[PDB]
C-alpha cells in the first residue's frame, strides 16, 4: 500500500524548461516527456524533461513521430545521461489543475507498463513572480473500492498539510485519483550561480552621476513641493470638522497631500546623500 | 563471431605519390580498405568503422560509423603532402575508441605505414606498454618500402602483445601485384 | 624628464637645451603637436608652454621598479581606504 | 562586427548540470557544448544549448577529440522542433585560456564564418559575473613578427524573459535581499566596487614580479599602457578645483536639510493626533 | 592491495587491485568471479554512491576497506 509521505522531487531545471515551453503554445495543451528514477518506495526524483513534435487543433494536440523519441533517448547516453522514462506533463492555461477525461485514459496505461508513474500538470498564465502553479496525481485504483477501502496508507501528519482547491474538487480529484506534494532540493553548486545570476560589475559602482542633470532634477522636485505645502495648510485647517471615516470617504477623487509631500523625500534624500558620498570617496583612492 | 571496434589509419605522406606499386600507392591502399572494410561489417553486421590520416597534424574524417559507405566516398580525395608523424595518430585513435558507442564491443586498431618513420625507439617501448594495460589491439601492415622501419616496427609489436599475447601482428610485403589480391587475404582472415 | 607635478615649461629652456634662438621655439613646438607625438596648449603672453601627453617609450629592467614601487603603496591605499566605510557603517549592512 | 552578447538563465543552468553529469563517462577537468540562438542589429542572442562528446590528453596539446558528425545529427535533430535558432558559438568551463582552442575555433567555424567564444566559469571563487566573450581576430606587427592569429574581448551582460523570471523567482528562497533604498546603494556600490578595483591592482601586482627574470618582457605594448595609465589619472587635488568641489557640496547639502526639516514637522502633527484622540476617548469610556 | 566486498548474502570476495584502476574494471571483475551481471551492480562505500567512470585513487579508497554492492531492483 502506497504511503502517504512519498514525494516528488523536481530538480529546478526541469521547472524552468516546462514553463519556457508552456508559456509558448498560449491556448493549447502542450505535452512533453519526462525521465527521472525510483530511488525509493518513498520518492521518485525527476532529472530532466524535452519536448517533441506534435499538432493539435486547439480542441486537443498529440505527437505525430514515435522515431523521434527512441532515437532522442538513446543518443542521450552517450554523453552521461541514461535515466529513462518515468512520466509526462501537460499545461493547462487559466484553467486550473486536474486530469480530465482524455487525459485519464493515456496516462491510465502507464501504470500498465510501468508502475508507479506519475503525471504532472502545470499552469503558465496563473502563475506570477512570487509562485508558480504545478500539481502532481496519481489516478485512483480502478474500483472495487465499495469495500471503502483507503487508497493509501498513512503513518504521518507529513500529506495532510494542504488544502484542496474548489475546482479540482469540482472535476473530482480525491474522487478518481489522489494528489503527491512537490518538493525541491537544490544542490550547492546550482545554488552558488544562482545568487550571481544577479551581480552587476564593479565598473559601475565607482561611477558618478552627472552633475549638470543631476541640479535639474533638485529644482524639478523642490518646484514641487510647493503646491503640496500650500495643499497641505487647507488640510490640517478641515479636519476633524466631520465625522471621522467621511474623511477618507471624501477623499477618494482628490489626493491627500501628505503622501505626496513625504514621498518627495526620500528622493532628496537618497540620491543627495548618495552622490556626495560617492565622490567623497572617490576623491582620495585616485591619486 | 565477435564484436569489434576498428579504426583504419591511412596513410597520405609525400612517399605516396612514387611508384613501387602499379597505379600508384594511393590506389595500391584504396582497394585494400575496400576489402578490408567489407570484410569487417559482413563478418557481423554491427561492428563499425571510422578514420584518421596522418601527415603534420593528425585529422579525423568519419567516426565510428556502421555504414562502409560513409568512409568510401569520405576516402576519395585525400592527397599526398606532408611527413607522416605516427605516435600522434595512435594516440588520438585510443581516445576516439573510448567513446565508443556500446562498451561491451572491444577494439582494434589498424594502420598503414608508408614513409620513414622519426620516431625515437624509447618512446615506441613506452606507448606499446601503455597500450598493453589499455587492452587495446594493435596490427601493422609495412606496405610501403621495408627497409628503415623494419627493425622498431618488429620490435614494438613484440613488446605489446609478447609475453605471449599473441592477439596482435606485423605483416609487410615486396613491391609487386595487388595488396589486396596477394597479400591481405593471405596471412589470415584480415590484418 | 620633468615630474608630472610640473611638466610645464618656459622658452628659455628650450631655446638652450635644443640651441636654437627663441624666435624660433613657437613654430619648433607647433610642428610637435601638429605631427601628433605630443599633446597640450602654448601660452604666449608669458612665454610658458604646457605639455599634457607625451609618446610612450620603451624603458628598461630597473626602471620598471619604480612602476611596482609606486603601484604598491597606491594598492594599500585601496584596502585602506575600504576598511573605515566598511567598519563604520557595519550596522547598516555589514 | 558584433558589439555584445545576451546569455539567458537556461544556457546557465545547462552549463551546470553537464558539469556535473560528465563523471559517468570520464575523468576530465573541462566539458564543451555548441550554443543555438540569434541576433539582431549586431546584439547577439544566446537562448539554448547542447554538449557534445570532447576529450583531450592534459599532458600535450595538440592531440584532442571532438565529434563531428554527432554534432551535425544533434543540430538536425534540433532544427526540427524549433525552426527559430541557429549555430553561433561554443563554450567551455574551463578557468582559463587554453593553448589549443583557437585551433578548436578554426574546426568548428566551418559551421559558422562568425563564431563566439563564451568562458562559463562554474567554480567562482570571488565576487564577479560568471561569463567572458571572445572573438577571433588577425594582428599585425610592427616589431616585423608574422602576422599572429588571436583572441579578442566582447562586452557580455545577463539578460532576462518574463517566462523564466518567475521561475527563478520562484527558486529564489535562499537568503536575505533587497535591504531596501539607502541601504543597497552603499553595498552594491561601494564596497562591491573597491573590492573589485583591489583584486585588479593586486594582479597586475604580481605580474610586474615574473619579469623579475621569470619571464620576457611581453611587449613594450603592455609597458606602454601602464605608462598612460600612470600618466592620465586625475591631477592633484590641490589647485582651483578644490573652490568647485565646495560650492556643489553646499548646494548638495542645502536642500538635504530642507527635506529633514519637513519630516520632522509631520511627526509633531502626528504626535498630536495621538495624545487628543487618546485622552478625550480614554474620559468618555471612562 | 586488498579489497572486501559484502553483497546483501554478505558473502565476502576478496579483490587485488590498483589504486588507479576504474570502478567498470571490478565490476567487471565481480561479473568473472561470480557471474552477477555488471550492469545491475551498485557500489555503495559509506554514504557515496560509486560512479563508473573514473578512478579509486580519486575517492583515496585504501587497502582492505569494505565495500558493499547493492542491487538496483527492476519492474517486472
Amino acid at each position: 500500500a502506497v504511503d502517504t509521505a512519498e514525494q516528488v522531487y523536481i530538480s529546478s531545471l526541469a521547472l524552468l524548461k516546462m514553463l519556457k515551453h508552456g508559456r509558448a503554445g498560449v491556448p493549447m495543451e502542450v505535452m512533453g516527456l519526462m525521465l527521472g528514477e525510483f530511488v525509493d518506495d518513498y520518492t521518485v526524483r525527476v532529472i530532466d524533461v524535452f519536448a517533441m513534435p506534435q499538432s493539435g487543433t486547439g480542441v486537443s494536440v498529440e505527437a505525430v513521430d514515435p522515431v523521434f523519441q527512441a532515437k532522442m533517448l538513446d543518443m542521450l547516453k552517450q554523453t552521461g545521461r541514461p535515466e529513462m522514462v518515468v512520466g509526462w506533463y501537460h499545461s493547462h492555461p487559466g484553467f486550473g489543475c486536474w486530469l480530465s477525461g482524455v487525459d485519464i485514459n493515456t496516462q491510465q496505461s502507464f501504470e500498465a507498463l510501468s508502475e508507479r508513474a506519475v503525471a504532472v500538470v502545470v499552469d503558465p498564465i496563473q502563475s506570477v513572480k512570487g509562485k508558480v502553479v504545478i500539481d502532481a496525481f496519481r489516478l485512483i485504483n480502478a474500483n472495487m473500492m465499495v469495500l471503502g477501502h483507503e487508497p493509501r496508507q498513512t503513518t504521518s501528519n507529513l500529506g495532510h498539510l494542504n488544502k484542496p482547491s474548489i475546482q479540482a474538487l469540482i472535476h473530482g480529484l480525491n474522487r478518481h485519483y489522489y494528489s503527491i506534494t512537490i518538493n525541491y532540493r537544490k544542490n550547492e553548486l546550482e545554488q552558488k550561480m544562482l545568487l550571481n545570476l544577479h551581480k552587476k560589475s564593479w565598473m559601475e559602482g565607482l561611477t558618478l552621476q552627472d552633475y549638470s542633470e543631476h541640479c535639474k532634477h533638485n529644482e524639478s522636485v523642490v518646484k514641487e513641493m510647493l503646491e503640496l505645502a500650500k495643499n497641505y495648510n487647507k488640510a490640517v485647517e478641515e479636519e476633524d470638522k466631520m465625522t471621522p471615516e467621511q474623511l477618507a470617504i471624501k477623499n477618494v477623487g482628490k489626493q491627500d497631500p501628505k503622501r505626496h509631500l513625504e514621498e518627495h523625500v526620500d528622493v532628496l534624500m537618497t540620491s543627495n546623500i548618495v552622490q556626495c558620498l560617492a565622490a567623497m570617496l572617490d576623491t582620495v583612492v585616485f591619486k | 563471431m565477435v564484436l569489434e571496434s576498428t579504426m583504419v589509419c591511412v596513410d597520405n605522406s609525400e612517399y605516396m605519390r612514387n611508384g613501387d606499386f602499379l597505379p600508384t600507392r594511393l590506389q595500391a591502399q584504396q582497394d585494400a580498405v575496400n576489402i578490408v572494410c567489407h570484410s569487417k561489417t559482413r563478418s557481423n553486421p554491427e561492428n563499425n568503422v571510422g578514420l584518421i590520416t596522418l601527415a603534420n597534424d593528425c585529422e579525423v574524417l568519419t567516426t565510428l560509423t556502421p555504414d562502409t559507405g560513409r568512409i568510401l566516398s569520405k576516402l576519395h580525395t585525400v592527397q599526398p603532402k606532408g611527413k607522416i608523424t605516427f605516435c600522434t595518430g595512435i594516440r588520438v585513435a585510443h581516445l576516439a575508441l573510448k567513446h565508443r558507442q556500446g562498451k561491451n564491443h572491444k577494439m582494434r586498431i589498424i594502420a598503414f605505414v608508408g614513409s620513414p618513420v622519426e620516431d625515437n625507439e624509447k618512446d615506441l617501448v613506452k606507448l606499446a606498454k601503455r597500450l598493453k594495460k589499455e587492452k587495446v589491439n594493435v596490427d601493422i601492415i609495412n606496405f610501403g618500402e621495408e627497409e628503415v622501419n623494419t627493425e622498431k616496427l618488429t620490435a614494438f609489436v613484440n613488446t605489446l602483445n609478447g609475453k605471449d599475447g599473441t592477439g596482435s601482428h606485423l605483416v609487410t610485403v615486396p613491391p609487386g601485384p595487388s595488396l589486396a589480391d596477394a597479400l591481405i587475404s593471405s596471412p589470415i582472415l584480415a590484418g | 624628464t620633468r615630474p608630472a607635478n610640473h611638466r610645464q615649461l618656459t622658452f628659455e629652456e628650450i631655446a638652450k637645451s635644443a640651441k636654437i634662438t627663441v624666435n624660433e621655439v613657437e613654430l619648433l613646438v607647433m610642428k610637435a603637436l601638429s605631427v601628433g607625438l605630443v599633446k597640450g596648449s602654448i601660452d604666449e603672453v608669458d612665454k610658458r608652454v604646457h605639455m599634457t601627453w607625451v609618446q610612450p617609450r620603451v624603458l628598461d629592467l630597473q626602471q620598471i621598479k619604480g612602476m611596482k614601487d609606486r603601484l604598491e603603496f597606491w594598492c594599500t591605499d585601496v584596502k585602506s581606504m575600504e576598511m573605515l566605510v566598511e567598519h563604520q557603517a557595519h550596522d547598516i549592512l555589514t | 562586427a558584433v558589439q555584445k552578447v545576451v546569455v539567458h538563465p537556461l544556457v546557465l543552468l545547462s552549463v551546470v548540470d553537464h558539469f556535473n553529469r560528465i563523471g559517468k563517462v570520464g575523468n576530465q577537468k573541462r566539458v564543451v557544448g555548441v550554443l543555438l540562438g540569434s541576433w539582431q542589429k549586431k546584439v547577439l542572442d544566446v537562448s539554448n544549448s547542447f554538449a557534445v562528446p570532447f576529450d583531450e590528453d592534459d599532458k600535450d596539446d595538440s592531440v584532442w577529440f571532438l565529434d563531428h558528425d554527432y554534432l551535425e545529427n544533434m543540430y538536425g535533430m534540433f532544427k526540427k522542433v524549433n525552426a527559430r535558432e541557429r549555430i553561433v558559438g561554443w563554450y567551455h568551463t574551463g578557468p582559463k585560456l587554453h593553448k589549443n582552442d583557437i585551433a578548436i575555433n578554426e574546426l568548428m567555424k566551418r559551421y559558422c564564418p562568425n563564431s563566439v567564444l563564451v568562458i562559463i566559469d562554474v567554480k567562482p571563487k570571488d565576487l564577479g559575473l560568471p561569463t567572458e566573450a571572445y572573438i577571433s581576430v588577425e594582428e599585425v606587427h610592427d616589431d616585423g613578427t608574422p602576422t599572429s592569429k588571436t583572441f579578442e574581448h566582447v562586452t557580455s551582460e545577463i539578460g532576462a524573459e518574463e517566462a523564466e523570471e518567475v521561475g527563478v523567482e520562484h527558486l529564489l528562497r535562499d537568503i536575505k535581499d533587497t535591504t531596501v533604498g539607502t541601504l543597497s546603494q552603499r553595498i552594491t556600490n561601494q564596497v562591491h566596487g573597491l573590492k573589485g578595483l583591489n583584486s585588479k591592482l593586486l594582479d597586475i601586482r604580481s605580474y610586474l614580479e615574473k619579469v623579475a627574470t621569470g619571464k620576457l618582457p611581453i611587449n613594450h605594448q603592455i609597458i606602454y599602457q601602464l605608462q598612460d595609465v600612470f600618466n592620465l589619472l586625475p591631477d592633484v587635488s590641490l589647485q582651483e578645483f578644490v573652490k568647485a568641489f565646495y560650492l556643489k557640496t553646499n548646494d548638495q547639502m542645502v536642500v538635504v536639510y530642507l527635506a529633514s526639516l519637513i519630516r520632522s514637522v509631520v511627526a509633531l502633527h502626528n504626535l498630536i493626533n495621538n495624545k487628543i484622540a487618546n485622552r478625550d476617548a480614554e474620559k468618555k469610556e471612562g | 592491495m586488498q579489497i572486501f566486498v559484502k553483497t546483501l548474502t554478505g558473502k565476502t570476495i576478496t579483490l587485488e587491485v590498483e589504486p588507479s584502476d576504474t570502478i567498470e574494471n571490478v565490476k567487471a571483475k565481480i561479473q568473472d568471479k561470480e557471474g552477477i551481471p555488471p550492469d545491475q551492480q551498485r557500489l555503495i562505500f559509506a554514504g557515496k554512491q560509486l560512479e563508473d567512470g573514473r578512478t579509486l585513487s580519486d575517492y583515496n579508497i585504501q587497502r582492505e576497506s569494505t565495500l558493499h554492492l547493492v542491487l538496483r531492483l527492476r519492474g517486472g
